[PDB]
RNA sequence: AGUCGUAAAGUGUACUGGAAAGUGCACUU
RNA sequence: GAUUAACCCAAGUCAAUAGAAGCCGGCGUAAAGAGUGUUUUAGAUCAAAUAAAGCUAAAAAAAUAGACUACGAAAGUGGCUUUAACAUAUCUGAACACACAAUAGCUAAGACCCAAACUGGGAUUAGAUACCCCACUAUGCUUAGCAACAGUUAAAUCAACAAAACUGCUCGCCAGAACACUACGAGCCACAGCUUAAAACUCAAA
């Protein structure tokens, strides 16, 4: 499969009009063999539907194309690749689906055939995302990403679809991170229990053509058969934003914050002791276990008690 | 350091040497376990004979054979010096040729 | 000891039980009769005389702690270690002392400190060379006691067991860290 | 490795869920 | 590797092992010397501070003086008045004694004008501003807790680079990479994660 030559930076620079290399307010991989190294990474592809975002100049694409997937859904937010993308869906005939628009509004549920959706218990459903978008749009879009799998749609409605994105090295630490260890976080907890999330390798920033001053991370998210909390997601996250808050001091002097002001002292105490968590426990030592207890205990709490759940102590400190 | 520190401290107190894998000895008696061979570090290049003892102390260590072409097997007694194989890293036992069961390099 | 001291240990509350067994004389024939004889509340298995025992080979302590587990285990006892969640008697931790070098006597007090369920009265279960007398003494004689006086004849009472003649020691104790941010112990006849 | 490709500014520390690095605090020229 | 020839020792030769064989040398940059003062058995010869009360002028913290360089052991001290008040007639000598001082990080309570990591909200290209605006946290606040000393400039000063070299006298410290690497294990945890190490070993370098 002959396809044609990967743009050099003379190029790229020629094709966004700048005239100059100090004007590009981005990085580009355009090393052909550290894409195949991502995509090797990502799975067997083989005869596999691939929804491929930020493709930009193409490597990625062309790594992916290499490989014998059936579709190669593309979606690009700039018109200045359009041109190159139609060069390589020309080279490789049917294989490459190009796609105008925004990733964070894109409605992949739809973009693949119906014969390809797997029950959530079976394996993977051979639809494989992946990415490599600015980083200013990958966290955005885990999230929103996140919050699907919570309700098994968007580009979970054909199953456990397994996602490799490239994030910057301590984002995908973070991601990726183990109870107690420096870099477990809001992001560590909200993408683990739904997700087994896997950072397998780290890119330096020499390899990138403007060299940025960070190393860039390689993350493998393959969505949970049983999630570890089987609660609403925007319940999570806020117990989770309101633990984490605090990352330095102990655990209830961050949940404190969940509860008015008038009964703080008590439900405080309530909420810890009928969950379990000791409460010298600080944040970073906190497992998916007691979350999951927090959260039901907080369910529980706004279940009886209406107002609670959209309680903000910043909108009460205001007055 | 001033005459008061040296009284104080003392003559100066040579640590013990350190034993080799001979522990001290000449020579050691062994048992091969099996026979192999190692490449080198590498600024060369070759395929070292080299073979796994029991020593008469009861620790097990890695032997080279010195000379071309050796006919030790498995339960065979050898007795092996030490001499360190300068391409070989952590092989310091050198097999002893015309003692016990290892012979001597045949001519040509 | 079923039909005198069972009952007051199987009144409904908060309780724990601090059953010691002595490490050398295993495996524990009283192991499996624990269920009746305290009943179905929290308990901590504490092997002493740990500090006699030979070291046969780095993280021997290890293997005796789960040796202990698996004695547990083997007895119909239900096996909780660390947090659970938000009955039958219930095996909280498993934890080697010695009360002779003080050896995890501190960390034992320290465990005890720490958690919500740890609440209540602390009742010293075993057998009679499991060394009891040596443990009362020595958590006697420290911070987890409330002392109103130095000497120790006066720190610790004297009571009859309820319903019986048996006179037996008591100091009060502390309540756990927690119910402050937001009871007595006892020996029993071994 | 090529029988590979190509032409005001800093230092620490803390947090970071719109992190191709940003902000906050303290310092240096 | 064989062969020829040469060299050394020689009834020996010499492979392994073990001894013999070494600190009066240094500590700015190579391994090694500062937080401050007092005292201390010995050794040597070198016998505009600080704390209290009061009071204030421009706009709680102190413009001018201050181009001053004083006080204090150090950190530090520069609005006015008053009251106390600024150890010691040789030097070196503390991890362990007493006073201070600063630097991290957490723990309790308390104040909250203002600012403000995080967290929300508003506006903006065509991956908007990471950058602008609003609101409000942690925090910034307040308590209570966790080389020395004396003399020399004479000499070739003088591995270099710093910071011209010196003596005497005393204390502390230094004898390859290696303040290496590593979790046999231990604690917390409670099945899967976190924190916590020296030594061997190797090399001819660093
Ligand atoms: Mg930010
Ligand atoms: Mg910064
Ligand atoms: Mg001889
Ligand atoms: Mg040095
Ligand atoms: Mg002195
Ligand atoms: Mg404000
Ligand atoms: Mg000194």
């Amino acid at each position: 499969c002959r396809l044609p030559p990967l743009p050099t930076i003379r190029e790229i620079i020629k094709l966004l009009r700048l005239q100059a290399a100090k004007q590009l307010s981005q990085n580009f991989l355009l090393d052909l063999r550290l894409t195949d190294k991502i995509v090797r990474k990502a799975g067997n592809l083989t005869n596999a539907y691939v929804y491929e975002v930020g493709p930009g100049p193409g490597g990625i694409t062309r790594s992916i194309l290499n490989a014998d997937v059936a579709e190669l859904l593309v979606v690009e937010k700039d018109t200045r690749f359009i041109p190159g993308l139609q060069m390589l869906s020309d080279a490789a005939p049917g294989k490459l689906r190009i796609v105008h628009g925004d990733v964070l509004t894109f409605k992949v549920e739809k973009a693949f055939s119906e014969s390809l959706k797997r029950p959530w218990e079976d394996d993977p459903p051979n639809v494989h995302i992946i990415g490599n978008l600015p980083f200013s749009v990958s966290t955005p879009l885990i999230i929103k990403w996140l919050e699907n799998i919570s309700c098994r749609d968007g580009p979970f409605v054909y199953g456990r679809t397994q996602m490799t994105l490239t994030f910057q090295k301590e984002v995908a630490e973070r991601l990726a991170a183990n109870t107690g260890s420096k870099q477990r976080s809001r992001l560590s907890v909200m993408a683990q229990y739904l997700c087994n999330v896997r950072h397998i390798f780290t890119i330096p920033g020499q390899a990138f053509v403007p060299k940025p001053e960070v190393d860039v991370g390689v993350v493998h998210f393959t969505p949970l058969i049983q999630p570890k909390i089987e609660q609403p997601f925007k319940l999570v996250e806020k117990v989770v934003q309101n633990v984490f808050q605090f990352r330095r001091k102990y655990c209830h002097r961050g949940l404190r914050m969940l509860f008015p002001e008038a009964q703080r002292l008590e439900s405080t105490g309530r909420l810890l002791e009928l969950a379990d968590i000791d409460p010298t426990l600080r944040p970073r030592q906190l497992s998916i276990s007691h979350f999951k207890s927090l959260c039901d205990v907080y369910r529980k709490m706004c279940d009886e008690d209406p107002q609670l759940f959209a309680y903000n102590f910043r909108e009460e400190l205001k007055r | 350091a001033t005459l008061n520190q040296m009284h104080r401290l003392g003559p100066p107190k040579r640590p013990p040497r350190k034993l080799g894998p001979t522990e001290g000895r000449p020579q050691l008696k062994g048992v091969v376990l099996c026979t192999f061979t190692r490449k080198p570090k590498k600024p060369n290049s070759a395929n070292r004979k080299c073979c796994r003892v029991r020593l008469s102390t009861g620790r097990e260590a890695v032997c080279f054979i010195p000379g071309e072409g050796h006919t030790l097997q498995e339960h065979q007694i050898v007795l092996v010096e030490g001499g360190r194989t300068q391409d070989l890293p952590g092989v310091k036992l050198t097999v002893v040729r015309g003692k016990y069961d290892c012979g001597h390099v045949q001519k040509k | 000891y079923l039909e005198l001291v069972s009952a007051a240990l199987r009144r409904p509350g908060p309780s724990l039980v601090l059953y010691m067994v002595d490490l050398l004389d295993l495996p524990d024939a009283l192991l499996p009769d624990l269920p009746a004889l305290v009943g179905p509340k929290q308990l901590i298995v504490l092997g002493n005389k740990v500090d006699l025992l030979p070291q046969d080979a780095p993280g021997y302590r290890q293997r005796l702690r789960e040796r202990l587990w698996e004695d547990c285990a083997r007895a119909g006892l239900l096996l909780a270690p660390g947090h659970q969640g938000p009955s039958r008697t219930v095996v909280r931790d498993v934890r080697l002392i010695s009360a002779k070098t003080g050896y995890g006597v501190e960390e034992l007090i320290s465990a005890l400190q720490r958690s919500w369920r740890y609440r209540g009265d602390v009742y010293l279960v075993g057998a009679t060379n499991a060394g009891k007398s040596t443990l009362f003494n020595t958590l006697l004689e420290s911070d987890y006691c409330t002392a109103k006086g130095s000497e120790a004849i006066d720190r610790a009472t004297i009571s009859p067991w309820p319903g019986t003649t048996l006179n037996l020691l008591k100091f009060p104790i502390c309540n756990p860290t927690p119910y402050r941010m937001f009871h007595w112990f006892y020996d029993t006849p071994g």
